C-alpha cells in the first residue's frame, strides 16, 4: 500500500518528481512540489501508526506465549482449559516462523457406569463419612471408590472417618464398617 | 457464611460501517473525481472498520460458545434445598430468558453512509448458550469441562467444593438446611440490587455512550 | 429536510433515495462459479428470493435443516454450498441437544480413560 | 483511529471475560480475588447488552474465639505435630482443631505425628497423647 501510494499525483501535474522540476522554474515547481511533500508526508504518517497498533496486539500475544511456557511446560496445571481440554499432564514445545507451537498431553476419563450412592452410612448409629473418594452400591453392596476411575473397596475403618451420628444426615443409608483390627485381636 | 456477588465485563462494541466517498462527496461526480487522486485513502478505511466488525463476532463465540453440546435441566428441581429458579429460564417467554436476565436487559439503553450491521448471534441463541452451561453446572458439576457430563446428587457437589476450601464435608451435611437457607437469601437480594440501582449496569452503558458520540 | 413549495404554500419533506451495500457470497472459484447476492438493509422490492434482518438474499436457496455455519450471513443466518449442488441458506444450529439423567442418589463413574 | 484503538480496549476485555468463564463456571478457582471475595465455591452467568455478568458464590468465616496454642506436644520426650490442623486450648486442655472451622478433638496418635524429641522445638508444651490402640488391646 506504501509503495503504490508514491504513484498518486495529490493534485500536482506529476506524480514524477523529476518531471516537475524539468519542466517549471523554481517559482511555479515549489508549489507543485509542496503538493507531493504532504501527500506523501501524510502516507508515511497513517503507515506507522499502523504499524504501532499491531505491534501492540503481538506483544500481548509474546506475553501470553511467555506464561504458557513457565505454567504449563515447566510445570503442571490446574488452571481449567489453559493447557488443552481435559486434565493437564505435561507440554512440548516446538518452535516455528515467528511464533511458537505447544503440544498438550491430557487425561480423559472414557467409560462409564451408573451406580447408587449416598452421603454417609450408619453403624453403632454412628455416621461413616468417606476419607477419599464416595460410597457406591452396585445394588446389593456397598463399597467405596476413588471419584476418577472405579476402583471398588470393602468398607471398613481405615477408609471412613466417624463425625456425629445417623440423626442428622440426610439420606444417610444402613450398612456395616468392617473393623480391620478385631481379626487381629480376634486371632 | 455464604455470600452471592455481581461482576460485569463489556463483550463487544456496536458494528459501525462506513461509505468513505459517499461521506466526503455525496452525489457529485466533479467532487469523486478530485477524490481520486489521493489513490488508496479510501478504500484502506473501508477496510479497518472492516476488521473491527469481524473480530466483534469473534470475541462474542469465544466466552459463550464454550460447550460442546446443549444440556438441559431437568423437569424436576429437587436441588436438596437450592432454589435456582431466578437464574434458569422462563419458558413462558417469547424468548426464554431467566427473571433476573429480563431486569438486565431493562438497565442498558444516518444517510451519509453511515450504517449498522447485526451480530451473527442473536439474543435467543446468546440464552440458550447461558441456559447450557448452567444446566451443566447443575447437574454435572465439573466434569462436563473436562468431558463427559457424568451426573452427581447437588448436596454431594457442593461437599467437594467444600473440601476445595479446607473445609471438612461433614460440615456442609450437618448444615445442609442453613447453607440452603443462606443461598437463596442471597439470591433475593440480588434481585432487589439490580431492580434498583441503574449505576449496577455502569461498565455497559458507558460503551454505548462512548460510541454514540463518536457517530455524532 | 423540509420545504416549502414556492407556488404553492405546502410543507413537503425530502428523503434521499433508497441505497445499500452489495455483498456476494460465493465458495471459491476453485469449486465453483455460482454465487448469491444480498443487497443490505434493504426490502426485497427496489431489487428464489430469500428476505432477511441483513438484507434481501437473491440466489440462495431457503432451507429448513439447520447446520453447522459456513459462510455467515448475519442474524443467524449462514450459507453454503451443498447438494447437484447450489448455493443453500438456513438458520444455524448450536450443536446437540443432550439431556442429563439427574437423581437424588445416582452418580456415574468412569471405569476407562 | 479512534475505533481501532477503543477497539483494542473491549477485546481484552473480552479475553478476560472468557478467561473467568472457563476457570470459574466450569471449575472452581484457587487464584485469590479472581472470582470475588472469600473462598470461591461456584459461579453462574446470565446473559447482558454487549456483555456478561457472574454471580459468584463464596464462603466468608464470620464469628471467632481466642484461643491459646502450641506448635508441638511433649508426651514421652517424644514431640508430636498435628497431621492437620492446629494443637489449641481452651485454658485448662488441649484439643486439636482443623484451621477453618473450630471443631476441637481429642489429642491421639490418629492425629499427630513424631518426628525428634523436646529440645529442639521452641514453645513446646507438655500435655498427653492418647493412644487408641491401648483400650483394644487393654481390654
Ligand atoms: C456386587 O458385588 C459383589 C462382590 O463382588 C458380588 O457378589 C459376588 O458375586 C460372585 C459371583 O459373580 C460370587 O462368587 C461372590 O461370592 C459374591 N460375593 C458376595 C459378597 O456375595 C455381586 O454379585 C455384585 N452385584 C452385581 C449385580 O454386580
Ligand atoms: C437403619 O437401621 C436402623 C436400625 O439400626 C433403623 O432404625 C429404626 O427406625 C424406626 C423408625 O423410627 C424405629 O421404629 C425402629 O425402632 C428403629 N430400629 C432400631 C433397631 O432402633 C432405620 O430406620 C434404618 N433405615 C432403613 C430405611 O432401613
Ligand atoms: C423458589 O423461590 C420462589 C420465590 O422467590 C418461589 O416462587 C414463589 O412461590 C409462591 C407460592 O409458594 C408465590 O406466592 C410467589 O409469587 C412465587 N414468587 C416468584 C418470584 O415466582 C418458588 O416456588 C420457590 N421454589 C421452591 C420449591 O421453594
Ligand atoms: C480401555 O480402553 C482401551 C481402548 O482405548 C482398551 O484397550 C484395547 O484392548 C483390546 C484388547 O481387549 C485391544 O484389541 C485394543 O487394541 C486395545 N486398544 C488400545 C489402544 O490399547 C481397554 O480394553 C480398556 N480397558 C479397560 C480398563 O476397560
Ligand atoms: C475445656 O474443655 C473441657 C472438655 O469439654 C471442659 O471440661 C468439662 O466441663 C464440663 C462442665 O461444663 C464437665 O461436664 C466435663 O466432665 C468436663 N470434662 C473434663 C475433661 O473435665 C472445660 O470446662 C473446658 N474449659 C472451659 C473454660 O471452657
Ligand atoms: C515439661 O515436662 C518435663 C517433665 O516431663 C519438664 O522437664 C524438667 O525440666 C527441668 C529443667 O531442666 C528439670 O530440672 C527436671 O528434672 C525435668 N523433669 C523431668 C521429669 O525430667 C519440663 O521442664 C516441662 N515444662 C514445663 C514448663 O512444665
Ligand atoms: C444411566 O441411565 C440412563 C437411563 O435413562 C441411560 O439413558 C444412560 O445411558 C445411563 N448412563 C450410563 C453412563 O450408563
Ligand atoms: C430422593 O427422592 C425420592 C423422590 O423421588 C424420595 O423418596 C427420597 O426420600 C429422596 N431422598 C433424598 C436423600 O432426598
Ligand atoms: C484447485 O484447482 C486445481 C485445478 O486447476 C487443482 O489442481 C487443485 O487441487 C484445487 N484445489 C482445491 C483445494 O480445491
Ligand atoms: C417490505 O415491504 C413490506 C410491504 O410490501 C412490509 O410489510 C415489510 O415490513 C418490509 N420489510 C422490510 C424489512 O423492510
Ligand atoms: C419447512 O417446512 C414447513 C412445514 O412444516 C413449510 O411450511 C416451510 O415452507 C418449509 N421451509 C423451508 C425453508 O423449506
Ligand atoms: C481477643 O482479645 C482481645 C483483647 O484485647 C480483644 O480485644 C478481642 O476482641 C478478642 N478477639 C476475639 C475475636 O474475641
Ligand atoms: C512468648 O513471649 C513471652 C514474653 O512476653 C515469653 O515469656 C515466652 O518465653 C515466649 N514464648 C515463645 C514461644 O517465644
Amino acid at each position: 500500500t506504501l509503495v503504490k501510494q508514491l504513484s498518486s499525483n495529490f493534485g500536482a501535474i506529476s506524480s514524477v518528481l523529476n518531471d516537475i522540476l524539468s519542466r517549471l522554474d523554481p517559482p511555479e515547481a515549489e508549489v507543485q512540489i509542496d503538493r507531493l511533500i504532504t501527500g506523501r508526508l501524510q502516507s508515511l504518517q497513517t503507515y506507522v501508526t499502523q504499524q504501532l497498533i499491531r505491534a501492540a496486539e503481538i506483544r500481548a500475544s509474546a506475553n501470553l506465549a511467555a506464561t504458557k511456557m513457565s505454567e504449563c511446560v515447566l510445570g503442571q496445571s490446574k488452571r481449567v482449559d489453559f493447557c488443552g481440554k481435559g486434565y493437564h499432564l505435561m507440554s512440548f514445545p516446538q518452535s516455528a516462523p515467528h511464533g511458537v507451537v505447544f503440544l498438550h498431553v491430557t487425561y480423559v476419563p472414557a467409560q462409564e457406569k451408573n451406580f447408587t450412592t449416598a452421603p454417609a452410612i450408619c453403624h453403632d448409629g454412628k455416621a461413616h463419612f468417606p476419607r477419599e473418594g464416595v460410597f457406591v452400591s452396585n445394588g446389593t453392596h456397598w463399597f467405596v471408590t476413588q471419584r476418577n476411575f472405579y476402583e471398588p473397596q470393602i468398607i471398613t475403618t481405615d477408609n471412613t472417618f466417624v463425625s456425629g451420628n445417623c440423626d442428622v444426615v440426610i439420606g444417610i443409608v444402613n450398612n456395616t464398617v468392617y473393623d480391620p483390627l478385631q481379626p487381629e485381636l480376634d486371632s | 457464611t455464604i455470600s452471592v456477588t455481581t461482576e460485569i465485563l463489556p463483550v463487544s462494541m456496536t458494528k459501525t460501517s462506513v461509505d468513505c466517498t459517499m461521506y466526503i462527496c455525496g452525489d457529485s461526480t466533479e467532487c469523486s473525481n478530485l477524490l481520486l487522486q489521493y489513490g488508496s485513502f479510501c478504500t484502506q478505511l473501508n477496510r479497518a472498520l472492516t476488521g473491527i466488525a469481524v473480530e466483534q463476532d469473534k470475541n462474542t463465540q469465544e466466552v459463550f460458545a464454550q460447550v460442546k453440546q446443549i444440556y438441559k435441566t431437568p423437569p424436576i428441581k429437587d436441588f436438596g434445598g437450592f432454589n435456582f429458579s431466578q437464574i434458569l429460564p422462563d419458558p413462558s417467554k417469547p424468548s426464554k430468558r431467566s427473571f433476573i436476565e429480563d431486569l438486565l436487559f431493562n438497565k442498558v439503553t444516518k444517510f451519509n453512509g453511515l450504517t449498522v450491521l447485526p451480530p451473527l448471534l442473536t439474543d435467543e441463541m446468546i440464552a440458550q448458550y447461558t441456559s447450557a452451561l448452567l444446566a451443566g453446572t447443575i447437574t454435572s458439576g465439573w466434569t462436563f469441562g473436562a468431558g463427559a457430563a457424568l451426573q452427581i446428587p447437588f448436596a454431594m457437589q457442593m461437599a467437594y467444593r467444600f473440601n476445595g476450601i479446607g473445609v471438612t464435608q461433614n460440615v456442609l451435611y450437618e448444615n445442609q438446611k442453613l447453607i440452603a437457607n443462606q443461598f437463596n437469601s442471597a439470591i433475593g437480594k440480588i434481585q432487589d440490587s439490580l431492580s434498583s440501582t441503574a449505576s449496577a449496569l455502569g461498565k455497559l452503558q458507558d460503551v454505548v455512550n462512548q460510541n454514540a458520540q463518536a457517530l455524532n | 429536510d423540509a420545504v416549502r413549495d414556492p407556488q404553492t404554500l405546502e410543507i413537503l419533506d425530502i428523503t434521499p433515495c433508497s441505497f445499500g451495500g452489495v455483498s456476494v457470497i460465493t465458495p471459491g472459484t476453485n469449486t465453483s462459479n455460482q454465487v448469491a447476492v444480498l443487497y443490505q438493509d434493504v426490502n426485497c422490492t427496489e431489487v428464489n428470493v430469500f428476505q432477511t434482518r441483513a438484507g434481501c438474499l437473491i440466489g440462495a436457496e431457503h432451507v429448513n435443516n439447520s447446520y453447522e455455519c459456513d459462510i455467515p450471513i448475519g442474524a443467524g443466518i449462514c450459507a453454503s454450498y451443498q447438494t447437484s449442488q447450489s448455493i443453500i441458506a438456513y438458520t444455524m444450529s448450536l450443536g446437540a441437544e443432550n439431556s442429563v439423567a439427574y437423581s437424588n442418589n445416582s452418580i456415574a463413574i468412569p471405569t476407562n480413560f
